């Protein structure tokens, strides 16, 4: 419906699910990454000690943590060790948001079936590769 | 030389840029990311977390396990004191491969060189160097690898006592007696000695 499609964002799904552990023990993420276009709705998540755009003071400097809730009809998936697949990524404001939680309301009713996700801004860190 | 941790931290920060600057990230000015802990300016401004990997320098405290006063002397008419101090410092690496960088930093502080540069800048000697743990803290989303280390330093500080003064003239009086308490003394000796 109209309100469920107010926002348009990009989603990076690792289509391949062939991640494995090297002969040295390091983790190697699935190789084939694919970009997609999706539509949904993004709002701040107000609950308990959740931190939306909260500035954090540390001895090392300053951080910024954010988290949101997303309503959409697209089936995004989080990490699953039994099915052996990794989570998706959602691009908001040019930054990455990793899908951490999911709530399956699909197949409940005709016109109001949807999904809910809690997406957390990814922390800043340097990059390293282990590919075999 | 006076002991001030604000200067020891600055000297260590300047030395580390050359000693271990090749393994660290670099900012917009091309300078390696080494900073003092709890950055702030103008009494309320707060610094941002640099790009990893980087280093943080934080002075813990200062103690005087070697007595209380080492020397008392006169340098110029002003009196002087010398005191021995010990200063443990904490250096941490944040990022990926923090242990691999702290190991090389350890292996360089023990060289005959580097220890001369530290004394050239801060005017202090390295006394000890503790072990390196391999820590992981969750933060949010992903863990962060860290590797703290403790480097103890030793320095002598000198201060000027502006209230002091020196003796340059002495006046002495004496007596001689056959028996204790002889009220009229047998002889009296009066002496006066000037510095000049």
């Amino acid at each position: 419906m109209r309100l469920l499609n107010r926002h348009s964002f990009v989603v990076k799904r690792k289509v391949s699910e062939d991640g494995y552990y090297n002969d040295d023990g390091d983790w190697v993420a699935s190789q084939d990454i694919v970009e997609v276009n999706c539509k949904g709705n993004i709002q701040p998540y107000i609950k308990g000690s959740v931190k939306n755009g909260t500035q954090i003071a540390l001895p090392e400097g300053i951080r910024l943590t954010d988290t949101r809730i997303l309503y959409t009809t697209y089936k995004l998936r989080t990490s699953d060790d039994v099915e052996w697949n990794e989570s998706d990524i959602v691009m908001i404001d040019g930054h990455e948001y990793e899908v951490f939680m999911t709530m399956d309301w699909s197949q409940q009713l005709a016109h109001t079936s949807h999904y809910e996700y809690i997406i957390i801004r990814r922390d800043k860190m340097n990059a390293v590769r282990n590919s075999r | 030389m006076q002991l001030e941790t604000a200067e020891l931290e600055k000297g260590l920060v300047r030395t580390l840029v050359d000693v271990i600057g090749h393994r660290l990230a670099r900012d917009k000015n091309n300078r390696p990311n080494v900073i003092r802990a709890y950055p702030s300016d103008n009494s309320n401004d707060k610094g941002l977390k640099p790009d990893q990997p980087f280093i943080t320098v934080y002075c813990q405290d200062a103690a005087t396990p070697y007595g209380w006063v080492l020397d008392k002397f006169v340098e110029d008419d002003v009196v002087c004191y010398r005191i021995a101090f010990q200063i443990p410092v904490l250096i941490t690496v944040n990022g990926k491969g923090a242990h691999s960088i702290m190991l090389e930093l350890k292996q360089r502080l023990e060289m005959s060189s580097v220890r001369d540069l530290i004394l050239e800048e801060t005017g202090a000697t390295v006394l000890d160097t503790g072990a390196i743990p391999n820590d992981y803290t969750y933060l949010n989303t992903d863990f962060e690898n860290s590797a703290p280390l403790v480097v103890t330093l030793v320095k002598n500080s000198v201060l000027k006592d502006e209230r002091g003064s020196i003796i340059e003239r002495v006046i002495v009086d004496g007596e001689l007696v056959y028996e204790e308490g002889q009220e009229p003394p047998e002889y009296t000796i009066h002496l006066d000695v000037d510095s000049k």
